[PDB]
């Protein structure tokens, strides 16, 4: 039960694996029992679902024993869970995006607080671990703030957010 | 980096006479006894337009009025019957090796009473 | 059948950062570079680098380092360090992969206007 | 609830193809002149 982190806006890769080496069938369905993807001899078919032009596959990949899964442009409704058919088999994992920005855009002074707005899925519990080049290491839950925004705390502080012991880097953008 | 040269510079055509542009390469663009060349046509107002591929295989929607031919480092671009709407600027373009290098460009522009 | 389209005119300051959109059309797009191209007059038409959005590949020319920045259907531009010398027309192609990606491609862009001046 | 002579389709030619025998992209010589007809016989459907 692997489980993966996105970061709503990039790229990731949900490998299935198998031992044949012929090109066999197999398919990708969300929790739902909906397809998405999967093999029709060589040709590629999109499942009817909500993900019709961002799913893809490597197309070069299916005669080695490989059969990824790339989807581009992560959204914060596609967290949950993937399930392999490659022969018999019921390989599973599990997707979990989120993302943590700020609010202010640019309008920022040296003397205020700064504030993370991280919007995880609804039933999920990460942890925020702020990480600097100025050594404050904050800690807290999904929502933290900061007291102080100085000049010195210029740069894009490194909130990390730790899940399942799994962790994904992050950067804020500071403009003083 | 290939250097193409395009010629004539310029060039004068009646109506309903026999076109013929030439293009010399510096290096070999052959691969597997393919010739790798595109040729584009080019009208004031409006963007170019692929006119013909590979030297040997045509395009759609373009009348046969077109041809292309040649051989290594020397290419020849040929149109009949040369009509009214013909007059424009015409590249000869290398496919085979990077980086996608170009030409100077081909004028020519229909001759009447 | 495939068709480009282009954001209209751009009008700004030198030695800036410039964005720039091409709209795809009703097909796949998953499958096929897109080249970008530069045409200045007295010059014929120059190629910036051609990007693959089926993995966000990029290919550069030995002309364009550090000037020129691609991205992925909605492709769009990124060009850093703007000067006079790039006022010129702006075009995007379509293409194929999986090798001969703009071999035997075809169907062009209509194209747009950039204009770097102070007034 | 389909309708109330003949049903148009409509076609067009193709000169590079994706092979169905394993993956990769080809092409072909280009097409006849003209006077292209088929007539052919349906008999099963697959869903």
């Amino acid at each position: 039960k692997k489980v993966v982190l996105g970061k709503k806006g990039d790229t990731v890769e949900l490998t299935c694996t198998a031992s044949q080496k012929k090109s066999i069938q197999f398919h990708w369905k969300n929790s739902n029992q909906i397809k998405i993807l999967g093999n029709q001899g060589s040709f590629l078919t999109k499942g009817p679902s909500k993900l019709n032009d961002r799913a893809d596959s490597r197309r070069s990949l299916w005669d080695q024993g490989n059969f990824p899964l790339i989807i581009k442009n992560l959204k914060i409704e596609d967290s949950d869970t993937y399930i392999c058919e490659v022969e018999d088999q019921k390989e599973e994992v599990q997707l979990l995006v989120f993302g943590l920005t700020a609010n202010s855009d640019t309008h920022l002074l040296q003397g205020q607080s700064l504030t993370l707005t991280l919007e995880s899925p609804p039933g999920s519990s990460p942890s925020v671990q702020c990480r600097s080049p100025r050594g404050k290491n904050i800690q807290g839950g999904k929502t933290l703030s900061v007291s102080q925004l100085e000049l010195q705390d210029s740069g894009t502080w490194t909130c990390t957010v730790l899940q399942n012991q799994k962790k994904v880097e992050f950067k804020i953008d500071i403009v003083v | 980096d290939i250097v193409l040269t395009q010629s004539p510079a310029s060039l004068a055509v009646s109506l309903g006479q026999r076109a013929t542009i030439s293009c010399k390469a510096s290096q070999s663009v052959d691969y597997d006894g393919d010739s790798y060349m595109n040729w584009y046509q080019q009208k004031p107002g409006q963007p170019p337009k692929l006119l013909i591929y590979a030297a040997s295989n045509l395009e759609s929607g373009i009348p046969a009025r077109f041809s292309g031919s040649g051989s290594g480092t020397d290419f020849t671009l040929n149109i009949h019957p040369v009509g009214e709407e013909d007059a424009a600027t015409y590249y000869c373009q290398q496919s085979h090796e990077d980086p996608w290098t170009f030409g100077g460009g081909t004028m020519l522009e229909i001759k009447r009473t | 059948q495939v068709q480009l389209k282009q954001s209209g005119t751009e009008l700004v300051r030198p030695g800036t950062s410039v964005k720039m959109s091409c709209k795809a059309a009703g097909y796949t797009f998953t499958d096929y570079w897109i080249g970008w191209v530069k045409q200045r007059p007295g010059h014929g038409l120059e190629w910036i680098g051609d990007f693959y959005p089926g993995g966000d590949y990029t290919l550069y020319s030995e002309n364009f380092m550090g000037k020129a920045s691609l991205t992925a259907n909605t492709a769009y531009m990124q060009l850093s360090s703007l000067t006079s010398e790039d006022s010129a027309i702006y075009y995007c192609a379509r293409g194929h992969y999986y090798g001969y990606s703009y071999a035997w491609f075809a169907y062009w862009g209509q194209g747009t206007l950039v204009t770097v001046s102070s007034a | 609830t389909d309708d109330y002579q003949n049903i148009t389709l409509q076609c067009r030619i193709k000169q590079i193809i994706n092979m169905w025998q394993g993956v990769g992209k080809a092409m072909y010589a280009p097409p006849i002149r003209g006077q292209i007809r088929c007539s052919s016989n349906i008999t099963g459907l697959l869903l």
